[PDB]
RNA sequence: UUAUUAUAUUUAUUCAUUUAAGUCAACAAUAUCUAUUUACUGUUUUUGACAACAUGAUAAGGAUUAUAAAUGGUAUUGCAAAUUUUAUAAUCAAAACUAAUUUAUUAUAUUAAAUUAGCAUGUUUAGAUAAAACAAUAAAUUUAGAAGGUAUUGUUGCC
């Protein structure tokens, strides 16, 4: 409930002198896998290699 | 003896004082019995010793006897020849256990450390590979390699 | 406060004297520099005595026997061509691997300025007398 | 050019220790090693190995033909190979930020339990 | 069996009960002397199979003085009688003789004499069909597996001319080639070729697995050399199954039962004290024997082996308060 | 020795109620393996945080 | 390059000293010290020496035992148990009132090493040729060693008269 | 306390020699 | 010297740079390197300015 | 998510320290139970069986602990953008972990740790070459005994061994 | 031994099996890591002082990394530093000024 | 049939609790640190008989009694 | 302290011999403690890798699933990822799996499915019989 | 400082004999410059590995009218040595010139080529106490 | 030397480090009803915290108030709040010892990455001398309680 959260987040302000607080909130979230985007496809014929995975393979 | 280089020496009261810190460590008085038990050689001066240490380290923790006054003072008189007694009983285990392995090197051909003594194969000072020029004691200017005082084979 | 108190100048023309001498001291460095590094080199190319302390097993065994067999066919050339030099003998005599490990835990080994001693240094008196003009870091002859 | 006869000092970065060194031709194993050297007459040049691929290096995936190398056996290869010991200033990628052992910087006083969700 | 039980104490009377009856009795007093030794050298004699004379040379030598009364009359079935003997060497007409040839020689003319006599030291022992023969080696599973003896790097069979242009990493880094399996060594092989070939109940294999290893907790540092128990002790780190790593019968041998644990120390400390290596004179001083022997029991597990370093222990043991209770009740009643 | 009554008054209570529990070799003692312990002991210190809490239990 | 000739500053600078003092602040010149062995007094050199009994040693030992026993070489024994036997004696009760002199008192500072110094001297002079508060040799009656090499089992057959 | 009671016989005064330096 | 060392020779010597004298054996001086050192790269060969 | 309600509330620095405290809380840690995904799918095909998620476990070796596949996206400090990226990573894997319903291929290699060359078979080192041995041996000692008699000790360079001299 | 690891491409088995090495790869580009070419082998020391139980700072991760010769001039060693934008120093770049109230505000301003 | 006992020496650097329990079958064991008293104390005699004492000094066999200590 | 026999003599890069002149000469990091503390973790590491890896009876060898040991056969969780995982429980057969060693000559079926005549790779393993009367069984 | 031998002198306090960490000591006082060990003469006091591209002292960023000194950390080249036009280090008491070229520089950092605790010492520079210390040590003699 | 309580007591010693100045004031750019504010310009009279004098202020250092949870002090140690009346002296990369107030690694194995230490081998040997009673283990050659001062914060006192 999005309207109890922010009753917790207005929970900073009344808090006893010289005490702050942090919040580790930690909710479900629905995630689509659509398989249009990322297609779980055979291997690549060229199979990659270590030479593919030097530094700055990133970039 | 894996032990070469050079050394130095401690008075025997200034080794037996320590006590159960190294003097009677217990693994070390087990390592002198083996030797002595497995050379048919009777462990009695360690036996002798041993009782001596066990009993002190039980009862290094109490106070002296309440020193009331004696004018005769044999409590004070016996409070010390009890003592250097057990001072003499080490002073000859202290010696003994050096006598033996000194020896028992002998049998094995280990070459002990500098500045040591083998009754028959060492006469003299045995020093090999040591920091200086000459014999530290003897003044002799050392011969190169270290010379060796057994025969080759085994 | 010990007040720092002042050093007082430099001194009239120690400039020129500075100098100079940095200068003609680099120049001393190239000598000793020169002379060392040949020391060092051609320290390399002799012979050095035996690394092993025949005193411990198993080089007390008789040079007949015991791994001084091996020492003399399998591997003698060539430990005469590493000259004898307490790092690459035991590395050459670790891969012939046919004396086990006992190379470093029952081998024991002379100290290291004992074992760059070359060869036919008979006399003990010499481990110590090396020259003091080259700088080698004690890897010197 | 003379690199490849001097072999120390010239360690790249990329370079690392304990270096691997030529691999012996085909000395796999004993078998592979005796009919190659000593009985050369033996049938078995080498004995039937898996033929689904033997990583000898578990758990360390090691990149595929490259010379590689087991770990050391016994004590006296482990010393005698030149392996550098630490002379200079520790360095880590993660705690070089909090400089010393003594001086450990914390940007945020929390909890050292303090679990991220 | 368990480390440092009665391993090889079955083993010593096994021998002490053939001898005995005077049968042929071959031991190898340390079967850790060929497969971890001073040094192996490969058979002149026999190709790709290596020896190891320091074992060797001495197990010729102690089948003559130990056998020498049958081998003697134990006649050479097949052998050369060409053997080149030195000058004054007679020729071997009995087996006996045949392991004399070999251990009395000026090395290093022994290492190459004694890889012959250890080919045919055994072509005798197997060409026997009547007279019966017992082979036992305390440590036969040092035999099945490796033996830290590595190959040598294959460039010394290549006589190097020079190291610049030599190629050559023997020099720079020892890189370590395989151990040579202990089934290579000749005389491993003299057995090992008896335990396969079938058709010979003459020969009999009483052998103990012996576990003496560096005992490998999970992490182990340097050792402590100023006082470090396994120095001489094996080192091998193997897991080893009797079942499928040998041919011979599993007779798995305990920990003593609180039964002959008990007999044995009983020996252990009274018959010590009676030939004088024991407290004697300040036996008072040390405890009773029911404390000893329970004592020792908590410590030791009933292991023989550790009983013997536990029974060695009974000096420093700080915490015994019988004798100075005992001898306060001795007083009251005087 | 449980059931032992080692009371010299009350010798009439009771040995404790489960004076008969059954002694085996793998429940007690804890004489563990070696390098397993090490898997466990490692492995709690890394799986601290993969708490999945947010669950449809009840 | 061309190193000059004759150098300007290099070696007219101030001449600098060799160290000649072999010790600490290089003043202790060479002279018998209280760490000397006197080989002499008794089978051991006098001071001891640090003596480590490994158990590397022991185990070899153990071995060599294995020798003597079975090639009846006890010979060698025969050192030991006539050594172990003069040199193991019980020791003298010490008389009454009797002590080993004590570093006497207000000579120096408590923290001067003259206290250890003395103590080490006392104890070379006490060299256990010296040492009388040990009974040993021929007159003293041997109760626990049997006296006679033959006496130990070894000669069993000529124990049996 | 005394520990190791033993009845050996005593010795003589003065068993060992004087020390090497002294006052 | 860790590795190599027996490996370095007298043909790796720039014996010629300096002067040698039989007596004491040592280098007593060396020559001057930078006028007579004619090397056809100053700056390397692929180096194109 | 953590602001501040202490010195750190007000002036000028309420803003470079909110930043602070956010971009050192710039991690979004996803997680999702490997046994909730083994459902079925709207083409019909079971999604992750057993040889699917071993290949997942193996693809993010310690991601996956006590399993639950755990991803913690820091890349970024808009922590909405590592929900995005990490979101994007997440999906990925589960790409590949679900080639294992391709073929056997695909499938990963379970990891089998077989004994080296038990004792038993190792005995069979010895009796090896068992014709030729007694044939080149009987001729060896043949060499050798003529061998002998020109040196005292031979090599086995001497009779078998070929030490490539030149 | 000194050996070539080999990579039996997983097609001409028997049975084929996608090889470790292969998941290996198949990790590396999902998750964008550096695998090293030249990573030695005999080189698996773990760091026995943190992630072994009986030692006393057991913190089940490996700490340093017992490779000696790492240094910061190092390339891989680079890839992982960690920049010090928005850590201790930046706090400390701006809490830590000669008057801590200025940080606050402009003391004109107050005055104003 | 457990239980629990708590021991600290040095202060705090040494913490041990010690599980008991009666092993009926009179082959109990006394272990540490999944090891038996031995391998963790090295076979020390100074340093396993002082676990003993407890048994010893209430008259007890230790036999009966299972003790581990963590 | 760094007296050579300390630290199975790997202590000899750490010593600086003789009356050294504390200024001039003398490494700096055979000074500083944890440089020599942090070396000393190097090598004493060394020797548990070393024991570990010498007590490498088993060989890793992968196989695709469908023909490997029955005791894989199931999800096997990544070392220091999870409880660690009995074999089987209702079985009785409680060990790691990390610690089970299948043998060479149990598995010539698949991994050397090539072998021809199926000895040639390796004879068979010869179980003892656990039943017949033997000198166990007094007989 | 007792005897401020500069600026920073009256700042700082010796605080003792203080016990800095290693790789710490506040003062970069490379005192072990030119210490030449012949073996590692390539590696001592130089870059660790022998492919890193020079230090940016060896090199100009920009148009400069002229520095009065080049570092110390610049390393010595050929084209330092041929040139030989005056190439300046910073040092006490004002300033250091290469003026005798030489190959036996080319490839070491001037920190390995300047001799930085010149062993001619300012009887002129240290007051009666200062020099009177040195007399007592033997550098000084008298 | 007056009728619940112990000093005699090892384990140590060669140790140094510092650079090349720069404070005379403030200024939203996105998603709230529009300001070019876009680029908010007005010309100049002082000398403490300093390189110098400039009051305060917390330490080091054991010697006679625990038996059922404690062995480090105030007189004062560089930078501190009222005495000003020559003067920029502050860390920046690459840098040179004269300094009382300091564990340096001593012979199986020894330099891997921000730059880090080559001469001192000589019987763990002069004189001086350093530090423990605390989760460890030494419990006695021995203690309140009578005493003087030409000084007068008192023996480094005065005569």
């Amino acid at each position: 409930s999005t309207e109890f959260e922010q009753r917790m987040y207005g929970i900073r302000h009344w808090l006893h002198r010289q005490t702050s607080c942090e919040f580790h909130t930690t909710y479900r979230r629905n995630v689509v896998h659509d398989s249009a985007v990322f297609p779980t496809e055979h291997d690549p014929e060229t199979k990659p290699s270590h030479e593919h995975h030097r530094l700055f393979s990133f970039a | 003896n894996t032990y070469l280089t050079r050394s130095v020496a401690t008075p025997p009261i200034s080794v037996i004082r320590t006590g159960p810190k190294w003097w009677a460590e217990p693994e070390r008085m087990v390592k002198h019995k083996v030797m002595y038990f497995t050379m048919g050689i009777d462990q009695l001066p360690l036996r002798r010793t041993a009782v001596i240490q066990k009993d002190l380290k039980r009862f290094h923790m109490c106070k002296p006897p309440p020193r009331v006054g004696d004018a005769t003072g044999y409590k004070r008189s016996r409070g010390a020849q009890l003592t250097t007694w057990y001072r003499r009983i080490q002073y000859q285990e202290y010696h003994l256990q050096h006598l033996f392995v000194r020896h028992m090197w002998g049998l094995l051909r280990m070459y002990p450390g500098n500045t040591t003594k083998i009754q028959g194969k060492a006469d003299d000072g045995y020093v090999g590979y040591d920091s200086v020029h000459f014999h530290r004691y003897n003044r002799s200017p050392l011969p190169f390699p270290a010379r060796e005082i057994y025969e080759r084979r085994k | 406060w010990a007040k720092p108190k002042k050093r007082p100048k430099v001194g009239p023309g120690f400039h020129e004297k500075a100098q100079k001498w940095r200068d003609e001291y680099l120049l001393d460095r190239h000598r000793v520099l020169a002379d060392s590094l040949r020391a060092y080199v051609d320290f390399s190319s002799t012979k050095r005595v035996e690394p092993w302390d025949t005193r411990f097993a198993p080089f007390d065994r008789v040079e007949k026997d015991g791994v001084y067999i091996l020492t003399r066919y399998l591997m003698d050339d060539k430990l005469q061509l590493c000259n004898y030099h307490h790092r690459p003998v035991k590395r050459m005599l670790c891969n012939v691997g046919l004396m086990g490990p006992q190379v470093t835990t029952t081998a024991r080994w002379k100290p290291y300025r004992f074992a760059t001693n070359p060869a036919n240094t008979t006399r003990a008196e010499r481990t110590f007398t090396k020259d003091k003009t080259v700088f080698t870091g004690y890897h010197h002859d | 050019a003379n690199a490849h006869k001097f072999p120390h000092e010239y360690h790249t970065p990329t370079s690392r220790f304990p270096t691997t060194p030529q691999q012996s031709p085909a000395s796999d194993n004993w078998i592979a090693y005796t009919a190659k050297y000593l009985d050369k007459q033996l049938a078995l040049q080498d004995e039937p190995a898996t033929v689904y691929n033997v990583n000898k290096l578990w758990p360390m995936q090691q990149v595929p033909g490259k010379v590689d190398q087991t770990p050391f056996e016994e004590d006296q290869t482990w010393l005698m190979h030149p392996i550098p010991v630490h002379q200079m200033q520790q360095h880590h990628p993660e705690k070089d930020l909090q400089d010393l052992p003594f001086v450990n910087h914390e940007q945020f006083p929390r909890s050292l339990e303090w679990t991220a969700p | 069996g368990p480390t440092g039980c009665g391993k090889s104490a079955l083993l010593c009377q096994a021998v002490h009960y053939a001898r005995s009856r005077d049968i042929i009795t071959l031991y190898i007093a340390n079967a850790k002397a060929w497969t971890h030794g001073e040094w192996c050298w490969p058979s002149t004699i026999l190709p790709g199979f290596f020896d190891a004379p320091d074992a060797a040379r001495e197990f010729l030598r102690t089948v003559a003085e130990a056998n020498g009364s049958l081998l003697q009359a134990w006649e050479l079935r097949v052998t050369p009688q060409d053997l080149p003997l030195e000058q004054g060497e007679k020729q071997p007409r009995s087996l006996y003789d045949l392991c004399e040839w070999g251990h009395r020689a000026v090395a290093p003319a022994s290492i190459d004499r004694q890889s012959v006599c250890i080919k045919f030291f055994f072509d005798e022992i197997r060409a026997e069909k009547t007279k019966p023969i017992i082979i036992a080696v305390d440590g036969w599973n040092l035999f099945s597996h490796e033996t830290h003896f590595r190959y040598p790097h294959p460039d010394f069979l290549r006589t190097l001319t020079t190291l610049n242009d030599g190629l050559t990493d023997v020099d720079l880094y020892p890189q370590e080639l395989p151990r040579i399996p202990a089934s290579r060594l000749s005389f491993v092989r003299g057995l090992n070729k008896l335990i396969l070939s079938k058709q010979d109940p003459n020969k009999f294999f009483i052998t103990c697995t012996t576990r003496d290893f560096k005992p490998f907790d999970g992490v182990s540092g340097f050792a402590d050399v100023e006082n470090d128990r396994f120095k001489n002790s094996l080192d091998e780190y193997a897991p080893y199954d009797p079942e499928k790593d040998s041919f011979f019968h599993p007779m798995q041998v305990e920990n003593f039962t609180e039964y002959e644990y008990r007999a044995f120390l009983r020996f252990a400390i009274n018959s010590g004290e009676l030939a004088g290596l024991g407290w004697g004179p300040m036996w008072h001083y040390s405890s009773d024997f029911e404390r000893k022997l329970y004592k020792i029991d908590f410590m030791s597990d009933r292991n023989p082996q550790r009983v013997v370093d536990h029974y060695h222990q009974e000096l420093v043991w700080r915490y015994e308060y019988k004798r100075t209770r005992q001898k306060q009740y001795l007083l009251a009643r005087r | 020795p449980l059931e032992v009554q080692r009371d010299v008054g009350r010798l009439e209570e009771p040995l404790p109620c489960a004076g008969k529990i059954p002694a085996e070799r793998s429940t007690f003692p804890f004489r563990w393996n070696t390098e397993d312990w090490y898997e466990y002991e490692v492995a709690k210190a890394r799986n601290k945080r993969f708490v999945f809490e947010n669950t449809n239990d009840n | 390059t061309a190193t000059p000739e004759k150098f300007s500053i290099l070696g007219t600078t101030h001449p600098k000293p060799k160290r000649n003092g072999m010790g600490r602040n290089n003043k202790m010149r060479s002279k018998p010290s209280d760490n000397v062995a006197w080989y002499d007094k008794g089978p051991v050199e006098w001071l001891p020496r640090p003596v480590r009994l490994t158990y590397d040693q022991l185990d070899q030992l153990r071995d060599w035992m294995m020798r003597e026993t079975i090639a009846g070489r006890t010979e060698e024994f025969n050192k030991i148990r006539h050594l172990h036997r003069e040199w193991s004696q019980h020791p003298l009760m010490p008389v009454l009132g009797d002590v080993e002199p004590k570093f006497p008192l207000n000579l120096y500072k408590q923290n001067h090493r003259a206290k250890r110094r003395f103590l080490v001297r006392w104890h070379k002079a006490n060299s256990p040729t010296y040492w009388m508060w040990m009974p040993r040799g021929p007159a003293v009656a041997t109760p626990l060693h049997r006296s006679s090499p033959s006496q130990f089992p070894e000669h069993w057959k000529s124990l049996a008269r | 306390a005394p520990s190791y009671r033993a009845d050996v016989e005593r010795s003589i005064k003065k068993p060992t020699v004087p020390g090497l330096m002294s006052t | 010297p860790e590795v190599a060392m027996h490996r370095n020779s007298a043909g790796l010597l720039p014996s010629h740079m300096w002067e040698m004298d039989k007596k004491t054996g040592k280098v007593r001086a060396v020559k001057d390197s930078v006028r007579d050192y004619q090397t056809k790269i100053p700056v390397p060969k692929w180096v194109q300015l | 998510e953590q602001y501040d309600n202490l010195q750190y509330k007000r002036y000028d620095w309420q803003g470079w320290y909110q930043r602070m405290v956010d971009v050192h809380n710039r991690n979004v840690s996803i997680k999702c139970r490997l046994d909730d995904l083994k459902r079925l799918d709207a083409y019909g095909n079971p999604f992750v069986e057993m040889q699917t998620e071993r290949r997942l476990r193996i693809l993010a070796d310690h991601r996956v602990g006590m399993g639950v596949l755990k991803l913690d996206s820091d890349k970024y400090e808009d922590q909405h953008d590592n929900i995005t990226y990490g979101s994007t990573k997440l999906s990925e894997l589960l790409a590949d972990a679900r080639k294992a319903q391709l073929g056997k291929e695909y499938w990963p290699s379970v990891e089998v740790k077989v004994r080296r060359p038990s004792g038993q078979s190792k005995a069979y080192y010895s009796v090896l070459d068992d014709a030729r041995i007694e044939s080149k041996s009987k001729e060896l000692y043949a060499k050798y005994r003529e061998a002998k008699k020109r040196s005292l000790f031979v090599t086995p360079m001497d009779l078998w061994l070929d030490v490539k001299g030149m | 031994g000194v050996h070539k690891v080999g990579y039996t491409h997983p097609h001409h088995l028997p049975v084929p099996c996608a090889q470790r090495w292969d998941l290996r790869l198949a990790r590396a580009r999902i998750f964008q890591e550096y695998i090293e070419e030249k990573a030695p082998g005999a080189w698996q020391l773990e760091d026995e002082r943190h992630m072994s139980p009986e030692f006393n700072t057991f913190t089940g991760y490996p700490m340093r990394n017992l490779r000696p010769g790492y240094g910061q001039n190092l390339p891989e060693f680079i890839m992982k530093k960690r920049l010090p934008n928005n850590t201790h120093y930046e706090l400390f770049a701006r809490r830590d000024i000669p008057n801590e109230d200025n940080a606050m505000y402009g003391k004109l301003l107050y005055d104003m | 049939g457990i239980a629990v006992g708590h021991g600290r020496a040095d202060g705090q650097k040494y913490m041990f609790t010690a599980l008991i329990r009666e092993n009926r079958d009179h082959n109990g064991s006394v272990t540490l640190l999944g090891k038996p008293l031995s391998v963790a104390f090295d076979d020390k005699s100074w340093l396993m008989e002082m676990v003993l004492m407890p048994f010893d000094e209430a008259k007890l066999d230790f036999r009966d009694f299972d003790v581990n200590l963590i | 302290m760094h007296d050579a026999n300390r630290f199975g003599g790997r202590t000899a890069y750490l010593r600086e011999i003789g009356p050294i002149d504390h200024k001039k000469k003398g490494r700096l990091f055979k000074r500083d403690l944890p440089t020599l503390q942090f070396n000393v973790d190097v090598w004493c590491a060394q020797q548990t890798l070393r024991k570990q890896w010498k007590g490498r009876d088993w060989d890793v060898v992968e196989m695709p699933f469908e023909m490997a040991p029955k005791e894989l056969q199931r999800v096997v969780p990544e070392k220091y990822t999870d409880v660690p995982i009995m074999t089987d429980p209702a079985r009785h057969d409680y060990m790691n799996i990390r610690r089970k060693v299948f043998d060479r000559e149990d598995m010539q079926d698949a991994l050397f499915a090539s072998g021809g005549a199926g000895q040639s790779p390796y004879p068979a393993i010869q179980r003892v019989d656990k039943a017949a009367m033997t000198l166990d069984k007094y007989l | 400082l007792k005897i401020a031998k500069s600026t920073f002198g009256f700042y700082l306090a010796r605080r003792g004999q203080r016990k800095f960490p290693f790789h710490r000591r506040p003062h970069i006082k490379n005192t072990q410059a030119m210490n030449l060990n012949a073996p590692y003469f390539w590696s001592y006091m130089t870059a660790k590995s022998q492919s890193f591209f020079l230090p940016e002292e060896n090199y100009i960023t920009g148009d400069w009218t002229g520095k009065f000194f080049v570092s110390k950390r610049q390393v010595y080249t050929l084209q330092h040595a041929t040139s030989g036009g005056k190439v300046r280090v910073k040092s006490f008491p004002s300033v250091f010139e290469l003026n005798s070229p030489s190959r036996w520089n080319v490839g070491k950092e001037m920190n390995t080529l300047t001799k930085p605790r010149m062993d001619l010492i300012d009887d002129q520079m240290l007051t009666k106490k200062q020099r009177l210390d040195y007399v007592k040590a033997g550098l000084l003699p008298k």
